[PDB]
């Protein structure tokens, strides 16, 4: 049902949020190092 | 969407109001730089306005 | 000679080992930051952006 | 050594999901401060005098 | 929350009150510092404020 | 020699101890603290301060 896929496809993008988010942090860190 | 406008402005508009401390007495600098970041703000509030005409 | 020598080569290679350590870090870092950044924007266009066919 | 990298990977993340203030705001809320305590004072050293 | 503004005013008040001894005689440099801790507790009487208007 | 020789060592070593020991508290403490709040301004932002699809 591809009305269902528009709230999958988001969710998958939601992953990414966190992941990205995460990768920038670990930036940071050495940054301060 | 309606809600979401009000709060956009009202960040412009703090910056508007606080833009209405720096211009008088001679500092005009700092004026110039709040109503840059307003202009930001703006923009969001330009196109959100026109959507909520539209969904009317 | 040879005992002095050869800490200076300990010396300069310890120095050089941590260097290398740091730099692997940014890297990776920046890695992800790309790759986590492929699987948003590719179906962005799949969505409403690429082109017509776009599910939206 | 490796506690102050545990530190600071926390402490990293501490200025992601709360930014700091703009260099703008720190120029402009002590700059509004300077005329607050002397607009209060205006009144003050008129009041008394 | 009608209740918190008032004591955070009276505290205020009573740097306003105490501010009103170091003033007179020549003493300015105490009265600006009492002025200046009841800035701190204005911004909690102002926020606090609007609220409790918006609340009814 | 070595009997006065030996004893240094033991003074020296003696004071590196408990030098040591008192920072590992300095560092556990900031370690707790750091961590203490990582798990408030996590759920803060969960709440209300985050974004959107906040509980709150």
């Amino acid at each position: 049902a591809p009305e269902d896929l528009l709230e999958r496809l988001l969710g998958e993008m939601e992953l990414e949020l966190i992941e990205l988010r995460r990768a920038l942090a670990q930036t940071i860190a050495t940054f301060k190092s | 969407t309606e809600r979401q406008r009000d709060a956009q402005q009202l960040i412009a508009q703090r910056w508007y109001e606080k833009a209405q401390a720096a211009l008088d007495r001679g500092n005009e600098q700092l004026a110039r730089e709040a109503l840059g970041q307003r202009q930001s703000y703006q923009s969001h509030t330009e196109a959100l306005g026109k959507s909520l005409g539209e969904q009317r | 000679a040879l005992v002095e020598q050869v800490r200076g080569q300990l010396q300069k290679l310890e120095r050089k080992y941590l260097e290398l350590k740091s730099q692997k870090n940014l890297y990776l870092a920046r890695l992800k930051s790309a790759i986590a950044a492929q699987k948003i924007e590719e179906i962005a266009g799949n969505l409403d952006n690429a082109s017509a066919s776009s599910l939206f | 050594e490796r506690i102050e990298t545990k530190i600071l990977e926390l402490e990293a993340e501490r200025e992601l999901l709360n930014p700091p203030p703009s260099p703008l705001d720190k120029k402009f809320e002590q700059w509004e401060e300077q005329q607050a305590v002397e607009a209060t004072l205006a009144a003050m050293k008129a009041r008394r005098s």
